[PDB]
């Protein structure tokens, strides 16, 4: 099938979607089609440019918006992308498969220049082998 | 008049008539406890001009992903079969009888 949707759900969209977006589309080629929100969901942090900027992927031109459900009822498989509550508790209606994927955020790191940077690369390598693993698998 | 319960289909049948204040709770979120005594609070002083009703977003959720509703707390105010006010977030107990007073 010449499209896939699946979407990434998590807290303010600003870091973890940002970056595994880009993750997604150096395995995941125009055969998928991906998407990111959440709770008040529109910004791009630049410590997910970081992220991304470590594995040689550009994500600077990107967007957000808050959760959309013209498109996420639309998806195959929403992922989970936080460990966490604010983003507004979603409940994905049973038109779409769920799964958590994320367990941490790294916009809550502790915030020194080592935590910051260990934070991020934690996660950046979580999601990179996590979307890996989704190519391989179709989950 | 009493917290109705809603489904796929009987949402329509109690919000076709009258003011109705419908709410989307489920065990996913913290305000799904705290909305529904504030609702509870909110018929036993106004219940006399207003019903309210809730779909449970778990076992009933169908009605809810069909709107396009998919987080918590969500509150949908209608009158006589249509819309007229939409929430998507927690409101204490005077914020949501405003809410509703708006349309009622």
């Amino acid at each position: 099938m010449e499209n896939k949707i699946i979407y990434f759900l998590s807290t303010g969209n600003s870091a973890r979607s940002q970056m595994a977006e880009g993750w997604a589309k150096q395995y995941l080629g125009d055969e998928w089609k991906v998407y990111s929100a959440g709770i008040e969901a529109h910004g791009l942090n630049p410590n997910a440019v970081k992220a991304m900027k470590e594995v040689g992927i550009d994500i600077s031109n990107q967007t957000s918006d808050i959760i959309d459900s013209d498109i996420l009822n639309n998806a195959d498989l929403v992922v989970t992308l936080s460990g966490d509550a604010a983003d507004k508790c979603p409940m994905t209606p049973p038109h779409v498969k769920r799964e958590h994927w994320g367990f941490d955020d790294p916009a809550r790191a502790q915030g020194t220049e080592e935590e910051k940077w260990a934070f991020f690369q934690r996660v950046r390598d979580e999601i990179g082998n996590r979307l890996k693993e989704f190519a391989e698998t179709g989950k | 008049m009493a917290i109705v319960k809603a489904t796929d289909q009987s949402f329509s049948a109690e919000t076709s008539e009258g003011v109705v204040l419908a709410d989307f709770w489920a065990p996913w979120c913290g305000p799904s406890k705290m909305i529904a005594p504030v609702l509870e609070e909110l018929d036993q002083e106004m219940g006399d001009k207003l019903k309210i009703v809730k779909i449970d977003v778990d076992e009933n959720q169908e009605t809810a992903g069909k709107y396009g509703v998919m987080s918590i707390p969500t509150l949908l105010v209608l009158k006589d079969g249509e819309v007229v006010e939409t929430s998507v977030g927690f409101k204490p107990k005077e914020a949501l009888q405003e809410l509703v007073n708006k349309h009622l």
